[PDB]
RNA sequence: AAUGGAACGUGUAUCAUGAUGCAAGCUUCU
RNA sequence: UGGACCGUCGUAAGACUAACUUAAGCGAAAGCAUUUGCCAAAGAUGUUUUCAUUAAUCAAGAACGAAAGUUAGAGGUUCGAAGGCGAUCAGAUACCGCCCUAGUUCUAACCAUAAACGAUGCCAGCUAGCAAUUGGGUGUAGCUACUUUUAUGGCUCUCUCAGUCGCUUCCGGGAAACCAAAGCUUUUUGGGCUCCGGGGGAAGUAUGGUUGCAAAGCUGAAACUUAAAGGAAUUGACGGAAGGGCACC
C-alpha cells in the first residue's frame, strides 16, 4: 500500500515543529518533547533499538518507516539524509496518534 | 476502391486485435476477421444412436454432444464454400437464410 | 533377453475396484492386473493410478442433472481383490461449458487456494456466467467490472469458508448438492444478475500422507 | 513485376553499388 | 565541455580494441565506481572496493554484490523467490 | 454406507483415442494404467489410409472386447480423446464406430466422457502463419 | 564431540485416565 | 525394431491466454485480451470549485514508435527464412511432406520504418430519423436481490451529454462506387492552422548531406523516355469463383 506519510510529514513541516537527527531526537526523547519518533528502516541496528527503547521507557509511539533516508528527507523537503525524526508539536495533525 | 465499408471486418476503434490461428490453414488472422462457425454435433452420429442405446444398459441416457468452434481465414472458408461470392448488392446485405432449421455441419 | 510365452492376457489376474462411500455404488468395477510374481509387485502397480468417471453415472441419476461434472479417483490400498479409491479431483465436461458460453455476456473467473482440515491443499476455480434481465431490450448485457471485481471478491470469500469445513469428505459433499453454487448465487445476484455457476475444476496435489487409519473410514 | 520485388532489386543493387564505391574510397 | 559526445569513459582505451567492445565497456565502467544507495545506511555512499565487494564509506557496512553492479539481475529474482517459498512452508 | 455384493456389473475404462489417420481403442484397468489388449484399427487393415476408418475401428473394438470378456471384465466406462490441443481437436471418424461396437459385444456401458484436453492457451499450431495450403 | 534405539512432559489424528501411530523436546530482527 | 506411435500417470522446459471476445473498450499513436497486489497516468460524466484568455494549430527540435534486420546475454518449447530431404512437376529450387538454422520470447541497446490503414490531419460550430453500443448522470411510487420492509446494487423503462459505429434515407457533396462527412468544399472563396499533389515512367533511383554498427532510412534530382496513365461504373467475353435448371448427342 502506502502512500501514507508523504502527505502527513508535509503538514507537520508547515504548521508544526521538528527536530531531526539522532542527537536532537534523543534530546527530545529524554525531555519528553517528542510526541512521536520516527525511525528509518535503514538505521544502523543499534540505533533502531536504542531509539525504540528510549521511546518504550518514555511510552512515546514509534513509527517505522517504509523507505530510505533520502525518502525521509525528501518528505521533510530538506535535501538531507534524515535517519531519525521527532515530531514535537504538529498543529493540524490527526498524525499525533498514528502508526504506519 | 473501398468495396467494403468495414475494410476487412469490423475494426472501428480497435484497429488491432490479437490473432487466432485458422483451424484449416493454421494461418494468422485478427479476431475481428474470422468467419467463425459453431460446430454442434452428437458424439454418436446418426445411424449408430439406435444401435448404442439397445447395447448400453441405461434407461434412455440422452447423448453427450461435441462443441468445436472453428476459426476460418477468408481463403479457407471460400474454398470449402462456407462463404459463397456474394452480391455487389448482397455483400452489403446481412440477414442469413436457412428456411428449414437443422444446420449443415456434415462432411 | 526376456522373451515371454504369448497370450500375456492369459497371465493378467483379476481384481475388484471399489468406489467411495458417500456416492451410491461402491462397486465401480473389476479389472485385470498383472499376476503377482516375486519379480513383480502387482500391488504397487495398482496403487499410483488415477481414474476419472462422471459422478452422474455412478450415482445413477437416470435423467442426469449431474451429467457434465467429471470426478477423479485414486486407488490407495490393495487387500484381497479390493481397491479403495479416494477423492483425487473433480473437473467438468467440456460440452456444458462451451455450449453455455455464447457471445452476449460478460464472463467471470475466480481463484481460491485453501487447505482442508487434513493436509490436502486444494485449488477451486469458480466460474461465473451472467444473465440478461427479463424483457431486456439490451441484447448484449455487459457488466461494468466494478461488479465483476466485486463478484470475484465475493466468490473467493465464499469458497474459502467452505473449503475449511472438515476434509475432502465434507468438501465434496458441498460440491454434490452444490450448496456452494447457491451461496454464490444469493451473494452474486445482489451485485449483478448471473446465470450458470459451478465449481468447474478442483486439483488437490499436496496430499498429506497415506494416513491409512482415517483413509479406511472411506472404506465401507 | 510487382513493386516489392522491384524495390528489392533496387535495394540489392544499392548494396552492390555501395560495395563497388567502397573499394575506391 | 561535453568533451566527447560518444566515448565518455572509454576514451582511455582510445583507438585500441575495436568500437563494439568499447560500447560494452561504457555501461559497465559507469555501473562500477558509482555510488549506490546502501540499504543499511539509506545514504548513497556505496562504492566498489574490489570484484564482488561494495563498501559503504559511512556506517562501514560492506555488502557482497555483483562484480560490476551492487545488484545483479539474477539476484533480485533469486531473493524474492526464496522469500515467497518461505511464507508457504511456515503457514 | 451400502456394503458391496459380489457379482457384476463390473466396469473397466475403454480409453478410446480416436484421431485422424489412426484410431486406438485401448481398454485398461479402471484405475487406468494396467491394460488388456490395446489392439488398434491399424493391424485390422493394411491400406495406410484406412487405419482411421470406422470399418477398422469396428473390428478393433470387437477384437478387444473378447479379450476383456473372457478374462472377466464384463463392462466398461468410456473416455473419448480427440487429439485435443494445438492439434485438430476434432474426434477421428472411427470414434463413434468403436464406441457403439464395444457396446454391441455384450459389454455394459456406463459413461461416455469427452476427456479431450482443451488448451487454455498454447503456442503456435503447425504450418507457420502463411499456413498449410492444399 | 552427541550415532542408533528407547526413556520425562507436550499435542494433532484415531477410541472410550489409558492405549494407539505421526508431530514435539533445543537459544531467531538486532 | 520390436516399444515407436499410442494410453495412463507424474514431472521438466519454454511459450501463450482458445471459447468467452464484439462493428465492444483503452491508449496520442504503435499497440493493448489469465489471475492478483502496488505505483503513478488518461478519458467520459459531474462540480453554484479555481484561473480569468491562460488558448488553437504548427517549420525546427523532441517524445513514443508493430515486425523484420542488427549488438550482447538469458532463453529457445513451439513455429520456423536458409540448408538437406519425399512426392509432384520439363523445372520445384515451390505450394505439398520431413528434419530445422537465424529468428520468435525476455533483458540492456539499435533501427524509425509497414496496407504504421478507418487509404480519409488536427481543433470549434452548424446541417436527419431509428435501433444498437461504451461510460456517467437526472426520475423510476419498474422487476429482482434483503433486515419486519427499506436504505444499498444491477438491468430494463424514461431523459441527456460525450465515444465508437451501423441501418435507411440527403435534407448536401461526388465522376461514380460511396460519403451524416468526403456536408456547409460557394456562383472561380470562408473559422483557424499544417502537410502533400500538380501527366505516366526513369525513381524512392542517381547525387551529396544526414542518421545508422551494419542492414538500411531520411532528404531527393535529372538526363532521357513516352500519349497516354489512373479511378469509376456499364455491358459482353472468360474462370481449376458460386447457385439453380434443362436433354437417354
Amino acid at each position: 500500500a502506502l502512500e501514507s506519510t508523504n502527505a502527513r510529514l508535509a503538514l507537520v513541516m508547515k504548521s508544526g515543529k521538528y527536530c531531526l537527527g539522532y542527537k536532537q531526537t534523543l534530546k527530545t526523547l529524554r525531555q519528553g518533547k517528542a510526541k512521536l519518533v520516527l525511525i528509518a528502516s535503514n538505521t544502523p541496528a543499534l540505533r533502531k533499538s536504542e531509539i525504540e527503547y528510549y521511546a518504550m521507557l518514555a511510552k512515546t509511539e514509534v513509527q517505522h518507516y517504509s523507505g530510505t533516508n533520502i525518502e525521509l528527507g525528501t518528505a521533510c523537503g530538506k535535501y538531507f539524509r534524515v535517519c531519525t525524526l521527532s515530531i514535537t508539536d504538529p498543529g493540524d495533525s490527526d498524525i499525533i496518534r498514528s502508526l504506519e | 476502391t473501398k468495396k467494403r465499408r468495414n475494410g476487412g471486418r469490423n475494426k472501428h476503434n480497435r484497429g488491432h486485435v490479437k490473432p487466432v490461428r485458422c483451424t484449416n490453414c493454421a494461418r494468422c488472422v485478427p479476431k475481428d476477421k474470422a468467419i467463425k462457425k459453431f460446430v454442434i454435433r452428437n458424439i454418436v452420429e446418426a445411424a449408430a444412436v439406435r444401435d448404442i442405446t439397445e447395447a448400453s444398459i441405461w434407461d434412455s441416457y440422452v447423448l453427450p454432444k461435441l462443441y468445436a468452434k472453428l476459426h476460418y481465414c477468408v481463403s479457407c472458408a471460400i474454398h470449402s464454400k462456407v462463404v459463397r461470392n456474394r452480391s455487389r448488392e448482397a455483400r452489403r446485405i446481412r440477414t442469413p437464410p436457412l428456411r428449414s432449421f437443422p444446420k449443415d455441419m456434415a462432411r | 533377453g526376456k522373451k515371454k510365452v504369448v497370450d500375456p492376457f492369459s497371465r493378467k489376474d483379476w481384481y475388484d475396484v471399489k468406489a467411495p462411500n458417500m456416492f451410491q455404488t461402491r462397486q465401480i468395477g473389476k479389472t485385470l492386473v498383472n499376476r503377482t510374481q516375486g519379480q513383480r509387485i502387482a500391488s504397487d502397480y495398482l496403487k499410483g493410478r488415477v481414474f476419472e468417471v462422471s459422478l452422474a453415472d455412478l450415482q445413477k441419476d437416470i435423467d442426469p442433472e449431474r451429467s457434465f461434472r467429471k470426478f477423479r479417483l485414486i486407488a490407495e490400498d490393495v487387500q484381497d481383490r479390493n481397491v479403495l479409491c479416494n477423492f483425487h479431483g473433480m473437473d467438468l465436461t467440456t460440452d456444458k461449458y462451451r455450449s453455455m458460453v455464447k457471445k452476449w455476456q460478460t464472463l467471470i473467473e475466480a481463484i481460491v487456494e485453501a487447505k482442508t482440515v487434513d493436509g490436502y491443499l486444494l485449488r477451486v476455480f469458480c466460474i461465473g456466467f451472467t444473465a440478461k434481465d427479463q424483457q431486456s431490450q439490451r441484447k448484449t448485457c455487459y457488466a461494468q467490472q466494478s461488479q465483476v471485481r466485486k463478484i470475484r471478491a465475493r466468490m473467493t470469500d465464499i469458497i474459502t469458508n467452505e473449503v475449511s469445513g472438515a476434509d475432502l469428505k465434507q468438501l465434496v459433499n458441498k460440491l454434490a448438492l452444490d450448496s456452494i453454487a447457491k451461496d454464490i448465487e444469493k451473494s452474486c445476484q445482489r451485485i449483478y444478475p448471473l446465470h450458470d455457476v459451478y465449481i468447474r475444476k478442483v486439483k488437490v496435489l499436496k496430499k498429506p500422507r497415506f494416513d491409512v487409519s482415517k483413509l479406511l473410514e472411506l472404506h465401507g | 513485376m510487382r513493386a516489392k520485388w522491384r524495390k528489392k532489386r533496387m535495394r540489392r543493387l544499392k548494396r552492390k553499388r555501395r560495395k563497388m564505391r567502397a573499394r575506391s574510397k | 565541455a561535453k568533451r566527447t559526445k560518444k566515448v565518455g569513459i572509454v576514451g582511455k582505451y582510445g583507438t585500441r580494441y575495436g568500437a563494439s567492445l568499447r560500447k560494452m565497456v561504457k555501461k559497465m565502467e559507469i555501473t562500477q565506481h558509482s555510488k549506490y544507495t546502501c540499504s543499511f545506511c539509506g545514504k548513497d555512499s556505496m562504492k566498489r572496493a574490489v570484484v564482488g565487494i561494495w563498501s559503504c564509506k559511512r556506517c562501514k557496512r560492506t555488502v557482497a554484490g555483483g562484480a560490476w553492479v551492487y545488484s545483479t539481475t539474477a539476484a533480485a529474482s533469486v531473493r524474492s523467490a526464496v522469500r515467497r517459498l518461505r511464507e508457504t512452508k511456515e503457514q | 454406507g451400502p456394503q458391496v455384493r459380489d457379482g457384476e456389473i463390473v466396469f473397466g475404462v475403454a480409453h478410446i483415442y480416436a484421431s485422424f489417420n489412426d484410431t486406438f481403442v485401448h481398454v485398461t484397468d479402471l484405475s487406468g494404467r494396467e491394460t488388456i489388449a490395446r489392439v488398434t484399427g491399424g493391424m485390422k487393415v493394411k491400406a495406410d489410409r484406412d487405419e482411421a476408418s470406422p470399418y477398422a475401428a469396428m473390428l478393433a473394438a470387437q477384437d478387444v472386447a473378447e479379450k476383456c470378456k473372457t478374462l472377466g471384465i464384463t463392462a466398461l466406462h468410456i473416455k473419448l480423446r480427440a487429439t485435443g490441443g494445438n492439434k485438430t481437436k476434432t474426434p477421428g471418424p472411427g470414434a463413434q464406430s468403436a464406441l457403439r461396437a464395444l457396446a454391441r459385444s455384450s459389454m455394459k456401458i456406463g459413461r461416455i466422457e469427452d476427456v479431450t484436453p482443451i488448451p487454455s492457451d498454447s503456442t503456435r499450431r503447425k504450418g507457420g502463419r502463411r499456413g498449410r495450403r492444399l
